[PDB]
């Protein structure tokens, strides 16, 4: 009756396919370069 | 499961090496470091925190261990300092002007100290050993002492007359105070702004690490001026940038973790 | 081994879970020789909707499919073609300039990168694609092609014009399948690549903005006024014309197939069932014909060979033998933990034990046997057996039937490998030793009981047989006692002969069957024509 | 120490190491500002430490710490002497926040901080509570479902959320121990900690001046305990009941017991 | 005579000590010194150097066994220091400003590297080891370094916009560059006044000494910050004069070159 | 080292040395800025790169270092790398430049300074030779008698000494072995250096890309010998040169040998 264990440790590439289904299925989503950075404290020019 | 009690332990020379717990330690442990604002100002970027901690992820440091805390200067930090992680790491920066100053925060960081309180008004203290000194911490300490004699008279100061009394502190935001170990003194304290606790020194701290990012090594951890030494969680290096430093740190953080130890207490 | 492929048909049972979430997702013979030339072109389209206000603001700039037909030369014949371009899987990229009716907004556009794949539905008037209804193999190697987008203006009543530049990306063929043009009144098959995306230099922008050195390929202008995009490449393609008497081969392919329906293939069967061997099945019964070595000898078609395994298998965790299974499990696992509240409807034995446990009788001692030996077919596909194991005669009969028999198909084979296994031998029995006593049993209501030495009845101790049969190793009845008897009596047999025999060993039994023995010949010939279907 | 320890029943009781811990000991009470506003002296301190000179105490082994409110001094209570006495006044009002005080104070707790924003946070086991400090602390809460969503409670309309403290110093929470909150505080005027309680705190002893004996340390209302360091006085004045700690501070101390775990100055200890 | 192999050497515990090479590794060795234009200067004297080789004379290095290399600055040094002796002694003066320059050349020439190219334009370079480390040498080398991931992307930087990159150096003539050992790194340098090799620091070498002329002993040779060590031809001197300064040097050879070794490679 | 070493004829040891170093190999190339220029690309060099990738070689251990012109590589060639390659077009006016250079890289030289006018030098075997390089060197060369005068030319008037150098940047001069001569060198721009000729090195390789083999590497007259390390190639491309040199650079790998003497840049030691 360990042959339960025998055939998960066998049969686990098969959860990689499992991922690309549920990854196909499931939606996407990507984020874009962001910037923390220096800012520079900067105003305007003294004006009338 | 015994605790408060010292018992004697046994063991053999025939029994072999463990593993290497490290790889481990570091996930099951954290890690804070201490650098002064000129370091970020120096750097002029925002994701260098996170930068260094992905960096640390390929040393074994998870994301979640490591953390970055900022101090404006070396006083400021020794203003009431609360170092409470499971790794400390600390970059000074050398300046001969606080040359004492930072080597009061070493000996009151990378030691232990068991601390009771002091109340000047009421009475007349003294210490017994050389470990019971004096520790104030605050925004303007001027400290002032008499000792007594055995009618407790002053000793060339007037009791009441405090400004006979000898000022060993002038506005110093930590002071670490010895004075002749077998009289009692009187003390004038700002105690307004500062506050002074009479600290029996313990064993050293193994939980943190000072580095002295310039100059060469100054700290003189033992108030004795006999012995002076040098410990293993007592560092230098030579800096004309931080993101070096950083690295360094970075790359011999393994070294450091072997120079430090958990904490007893 | 031979049933060891039902054990390993029962165990991969999980992977029909996955197969049909996928397809819901989702949703004599003959050969004959394409890998023959063609040259694909095509183009896309696209579906610009602005929005209302003052006209500044659009909220879909998006592809399209995009039907071309055309003509080319090929082998010195004009041929007329037909293409139908699409996309799929492309990011969907947005520019705000605020809140205001007069700033700039694309609410959506969507721009292709290498996480895209278009499609290229092909089809022309020449007799491959009207040939190509039963496929073997499809496989083609096409150049490829670097397609860029061209200027275009964003019509703004009022200011200047943002113009949309660069962008470009290559496609190179990967993956070919079949599909189907869809007209009025008939159908068209038809043959759809597809290829995979290669950002390139030239990177897409947008004047007057914030939106710079951004890679990829838009919907606004992707083909820069070229009338078309031209791949050109050859086809590789396998028929299975249902030829005959080898002259006249088909054109059109000709044929309609037992799809407009297993009452003739149940006589097929019938009539190959005798013309099977007795030495060479032996030889075959006790190889392990794992999944590949099962399916490698069937000529499939290009569907079957993507699912066979999986479509025998959808069909054959439905059966009585996987129900009888589960609920075999089930008793004993309830068995186990019930105890408190024991089910307590019979045991014929020691102690409770699931194998020992009549039900629905619907002699006494011939019920009890018979209703045991209904679990040893169960023990068979459990691995607790010793000998030839019948289902591995039933599996190695159907490896023998399904590489000769004309009429197998896709949608065919399932439920047959079932009824095989489920009609092979309904009538089987087996015995189990102990301290040279052995207990026989079979499903018919037949017990007998006798000594391994001396072949002489005894009384059949049940009880005895049941405490048995649970735990020690069972055999099968391949050489049953009344055939065993015949055979100590008339070819006079050996201790180690006669111990082999009852161990059911393929050495001595394709030994005999060597020796020309009538009295083994017999029995194994009425074991085939009970593997009848 | 993991090691085990052994003894006997045929050795003998040593002497008393009293007369030798009041030598080597610290002693430190809190009173309130009520208490020197009654007696109106300046050299009452003075006077209790001359007193405790008999007793055995020498002259600077005792301290007064003294302490506005119950709710100032549980703002970050930081008790670092050998020997901790508080005097604490009953109030109707304070019943809870008296309460919440004990059970900072008697018990030794293991602190971790707690990121509101970017995570949140369950709790386990019976001993692991959310306490609060500050100036004003009012903490809301939503806990959620298995699919990260709330239960009566909206994810965005911080108003949707259950209302546990307001207005309060010190605030210890308990809530329902295998769920997902969602929390809402005052970050910028109160620090929230998830907090493991340990064994108690034998340096401390609370004294209740005037009503019944109340402090229900043990969250589940079914304990209720009165430890031996939880004393009850009633008192008509201040000067009688400093008299009756200092003629019975030999059976406080015999209530009470050096600290076992470590050495801190804080009410609890931190490890990130 | 088998060279390019190494094989178990072998002796003993009887055999007596043989007599002084002394007085014969002085006349078939040679000694180079490296002063600083400030003794010349000081001196204001022509024949000083035949002086000190007839001094020399009397210690037995022979008349043309010795020789002199001037150096304008330590940093026009640490610009391709070419030591090609037997014997070199190299007389450093201290600069608190200098210190990490001063440090980058006691760790370049102590020691003995080996060195490997590098080129920036193709390649992205990671350090394996903990002594695999890179030098920079020019005129004025401006370096800027921007880790990448696991996916060859950046870390707080990004691999077009230089200006986001990580600042190490800024217009130094010698660097020596130690990163994160474990990520690959992004490279901007000023290739056409600087090059820049791979090179990894193996055993050291036993041929130079270098003298401070002034302040503390701070040469962190080891760029780990656990060691700080001080080899044994690392030497210190206090000055107020150059003249005194040689004639330590000359009454005092026997124990330097006693302090170093012929070279092995 | 003097100790011997051992062996067998019979054994399959399998027992060596095993370390790490840098990774495994390091490679460079030395090829014409005319390559370049016929092929007009700015990859070819990644190109290359990822070439040698499939023979093993990984991306950072190969490296091209681009010359000018044979003399300019000549003068002062600092090669620093575990294997190098050098591709060197056939000139019928250089043959003499093209094999003087062979002879400098392929073999080991031990070289020591040289000062012409305070000292008279002589060489005292058949491999003690004099080596120039510089910008533009001119040298005179006057053999000497027994009693410190001059043969054939005279001690003071330059123009009497016999020329042997011409307007060239590299060269290997040999005079006659056993005689002091007074040389006459445009020390400005050249320096001379006595050197001694050692064991060959076994790290470099020369590719005459062009003509019939050429170099003498052995400057006496009998041996005219031909190294393994010493290659043609017959060409009218520079690309099929490189890949042709990528195909087969493991035949050029077994042929060559990393060096035993020690570790060092330029083309020889420098011993004073
Ligand atoms: C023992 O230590 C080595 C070195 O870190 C490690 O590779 C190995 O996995 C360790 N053993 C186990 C059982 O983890
Ligand atoms: C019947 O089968 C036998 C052998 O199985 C074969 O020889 C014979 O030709 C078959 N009969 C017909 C009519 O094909
Ligand atoms: C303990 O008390 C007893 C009784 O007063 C006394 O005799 C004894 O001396 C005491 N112990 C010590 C160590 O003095
Ligand atoms: C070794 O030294 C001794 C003592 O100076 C001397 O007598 C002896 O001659 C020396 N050995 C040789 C070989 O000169
Ligand atoms: C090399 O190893 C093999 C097996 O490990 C051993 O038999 C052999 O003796 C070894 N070589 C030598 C020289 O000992
Ligand atoms: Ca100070
Ligand atoms: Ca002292
Ligand atoms: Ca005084
Ligand atoms: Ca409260
Ligand atoms: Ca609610
Ligand atoms: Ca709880
Ligand atoms: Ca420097
Ligand atoms: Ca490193
Ligand atoms: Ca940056
Ligand atoms: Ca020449
Ligand atoms: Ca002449
Ligand atoms: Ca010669």
């Amino acid at each position: 009756a360990s042959l339960i264990y025998r055939q998960l440790l066998t049969n686990s590439y098969t959860v990689d396919l499992s991922d690309e289904i549920q990854e196909i299925g499931s939606t996407k989503t990507q984020n874009v370069t962001i910037n923390l950075g220096p800012f520079a404290q900067t105003g305007y020019a003294p004006v009338n | 499961q015994n605790y408060g009690i010292n018992l004697p332990i046994t063991g053999s020379m025939d029994t072999a090496y463990a593993n290497s717990t490290q790889e481990e330690t570091f996930l099951t442990s954290t890690l804070c470091l201490y650098y002064p604002t000129e370091a970020a100002t120096e750097i002029n970027d925002n994701s260098w925190k996170d930068t260094l901690s992905q960096l640390f992820l390929t040393k074994g440091w998870p994301t979640g261990s490591v953390y970055f805390k900022e101090y404006t200067d070396i006083a400021s930090f020794s203003v009431d300092p609360q170092l409470y992680c499971d790794y400390n790491v600390v970059l000074m920066k050398y300046d001969a002007t606080l040359q004492l100053d930072m080597s009061e925060l070493a000996d009151l960081i990378l030691n232990e100290w068991l601390c009771n309180p002091m109340d000047i008004t009421l009475y007349y203290y003294q210490q017994t050993d050389e470990a019971n000194k004096w520790i104030s911490m605050g925004s303007s300490c001027t400290i002032k002492v008499c000792p007594l004699n055995t009618q407790t008279l002053g000793i060339g100061c007037l009791t009441t007359d405090t400004a006979t009394f000898e000022e060993v502190a002038t506005a110093e935001k930590l002071v670490i105070t010895d004075v002749v170990d077998g009289v009692n003194h009187k003390l004038d304290v700002t105690t307004a702004t500062c506050t002074i606790r009479n600290c029996k020194k313990l064993g050293p701290r193994e939980n943190v690490a000072v580095i002295q990012v310039g100059g060469s090594d100054v700290l003189d951890i033992t108030a004795d001026p006999t012995t002076a030494p040098q410990t293993e969680r007592m560092m230098r290096i030579n800096w004309k940038k931080w993101w070096q430093v950083f690295y360094t740190v970075v790359d011999y953080v393994n070294q450091i973790i072997q120079a430090m130890s958990k904490r007893s207490r | 081994m031979a049933s060891l492929i039902y054990r390993q048909l029962l165990t991969n049972s999980y992977t029909v879970d996955l197969s049909d979430e996928i397809q819901e997702i989702g949703s004599l013979w003959k050969e004959m020789q394409y890998n023959r030339d063609i040259t694909i072109r095509f183009k896309f389209a696209s579906s610009i909707v602005k929005s209302g206000g003052l006209g500044y603001k659009w909220s879909e700039i998006s592809f399209k499919p995009a039907n071309y037909q055309y003509t080319y030369t090929r082998d010195g014949e004009e041929v007329t073609a037909h293409t139908t371009c699409s996309v799929n899987g492309m990011n969907d990229f947005n520019f705000n300039g605020g809140s205001l009716p007069t700033d700039f907004v694309i609410s959506r556009y969507e721009v292709i990168k290498e996480n895209s794949y278009v499609y290229v539905d092909y089809w022309d008037d020449s007799q491959a694609f009207r040939n190509m209804v039963y496929v073997r193999s499809l496989a083609a190697n096409l150049n490829s092609v670097i397609c860029t987008g061209g200027d275009y203006s964003f019509a703004l009543p009022v200011g200047q014009w943002p113009v949309m530049t660069g962008g470009a990306v290559s496609l190179h063929s990967a993956g070919v399948t079949l599909s189907t043009q869809f007209t009025d009144f008939v159908s068209l098959n038809s043959l759809r690549f597809r290829f995979r995306l290669t950002v390139e230099e030239p990177s897409f922008s947008i004047t007057r903005t914030r939106v710079s050195r951004l890679y990829g390929l838009p919907a606004a202008n992707p083909n820069n006024g070229k009338e078309y995009y031209e791949v050109a490449g050859r086809f590789s393609l396998i028929s299975l014309v249902p030829s005959n008497d080898d002259y006249q081969t088909p054109i059109t392919n000709s044929v309609t197939v037992r799809q407009d329906l297993l009452g003739e293939l149940r006589e097929e069967f019938n009539a190959l069932s005798q013309e099977i061997a007795m030495s060479q099945l032996i030889d075959l019964a006790l190889l392990p014909l794992d999944m590949f070595s099962m399916f490698s000898g069937i000529k499939s078609t290009i569907d079957a060979a993507k699912s066979m395994a999986t479509s025998v298998m959808k069909k054959f965790k439905k059966s009585g033998l996987a129900n009888s299974v589960s609920t075999l499990t089930d008793s004993l696992s309830d068995a186990a933990s019930s105890i408190s509240r024991g089910a307590s409807i019979r045991s014929v034995g020691s102690s409770a034990s699931a194998w020992t446990d009549v039900s629905t009788q619907i002699s006494s001692i011939s019920t009890q046997t018979s209703t045991i030996s209904r679990r040893l077919r169960l023990k068979e596909m459990a691995t607790q057996t010793e000998g030839m194991n019948f289902d591995d005669i039933s599996a190695a009969v159907l490896k023998t039937k399904i590489d000769r028999s004309t009429q197998i198909s896709p949608n065919t084979l399932p439920d047959i490998v079932t009824e095989a296994s489920e009609k092979f031998i309904p009538n089987r029995a087996y015995r189990v030793i102990n301290n040279d006593e052995v207990f026989e049993a079979g499903t018919d209501g037949r017990f007998f009981a006798y000594r391994v030495e001396t072949f002489d009845e005894i009384p059949f101790d049940v009880q005895k047989f049941a405490d048995l049969v649970t735990d020690s190793p069972v055999i099968s009845a391949i050489i049953d006692f009344k055939t065993l008897k015949n055979l100590n009596d008339n070819y006079g047999i050996s201790r180690q002969q006669a111990f082999n025999l009852l161990r059911s060993d393929p050495r001595v039994l394709r030994e005999f069957i060597n020796q020309d023995n009538p009295i083994i010949r017999n029995r194994i010939e009425q074991l085939i024509m009970q593997c009848r279907l």
